[PDB]
């Protein structure tokens, strides 16, 4: 309800004041691009990205009021969706939607996209990226959206305390609405802009859903293709991820 | 999980 003349910047300050910094993967580009070194690097990046998201999430407003197991759960799910989005925001402001900027030391160009044995999905991620430009997504809009994503995937069975969750997911959708509603007063373009982002958000689920199948399978024929897996990485992919596949855990789409 | 719940604290 940002009305009057002041108040409300509070929320928008958090996301900004708590947005993780830069993250390196540890991939020496000065080496022949092989499916091994590549995927093995992205895997190392994933772990390195997880920790930040963890700290990042515990800083979120009202996030702490969530149950532990839940917090651990939720984070263990939408993690994929988030990273893809963040990475999308990186490739945009940086390589101006043309290359998959995963990390300073890891820039996915056409060639690598192929050698990664996953050129298909890469396109989708390079799509969601180009979208930021078209929809003219603003930083505030992103920082806010990325958060919402966190609470955008739960088991149809229900968390260990649904109420708190819904409440927060609720309060967050408003902030998104509160940010969108800060440029002019008219309940027209708002119902329009909101519709846009919401779509964008849901369009993330598919990719995630896709990037999941790939990593899981990769975990199976892991040793074969000789690709290392971080202690924490393999964990989620073998338990948490499978649930998303087994259908026990499902995303939360605004539309249909 | 096990190795992650630690970071939550
Ligand atoms: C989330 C990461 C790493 C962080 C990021 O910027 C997005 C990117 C999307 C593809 C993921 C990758 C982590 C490692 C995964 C999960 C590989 O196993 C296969 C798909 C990879």
């Amino acid at each position: 309800h940002i009305e009057g003349y002041e108040c409300q910047p509070i929320f928008l300050n958090v996301l900004e004041a708590i947005e993780p910094g830069v993250v390196c993967a540890g991939h020496d580009n000065n080496q022949p691009d092989s499916f091994a070194a590549l995927l093995s690097s992205l895997n190392e990046l994933g772990e390195r990205q997880l920790v930040h998201v963890v700290k990042w999430a515990k800083a979120l407003p009202g996030f702490r009021n969530l149950h532990v197991d839940d917090q651990m759960a939720v984070i263990q799910y939408s993690w994929m969706g988030l990273m893809v989005f963040a990475m999308g925001w990186r490739s945009f402001t940086n390589v101006n939607s043309r290359m998959l900027y995963f990390a300073p030391d890891l820039v996915f160009n056409e060639y690598r996209m192929h050698k990664s044995r996953m050129y298909s999905q890469c396109v989708r991620m390079r799509h969601l990226s180009q979208e930021f430009g078209w929809l003219q997504i603003t930083p505030q809009e992103f920082l806010c959206m990325k958060a919402l994503l966190l609470f955008s995937i739960i088991p149809v069975d229900g968390l260990k305390n649904q109420k708190f969750f819904d409440e927060l997911r609720m309060n967050y959708i408003k902030e998104l609405d509160r940010i969108i509603a800060c440029k002019r007063k008219n309940p027209t373009s708002c119902s329009r802009r909101f519709y846009q982002l919401t779509k964008l958000l849901d369009s993330v689920q598919p990719i995630a859903r896709e990037l999941h199948q790939f990593t899981f399978d990769l975990l199976i024929k892991s040793h074969m293709v000789s690709v290392d897996f971080p202690e924490m990485m393999a964990e989620i992919i073998s338990v948490q991820v499978p649930k998303i596949l087994s259908g026990k855990v499902k995303p939360i789409y605004f539309h249909t | 999980h096990k190795k992650l719940l630690q970071l939550l604290t």
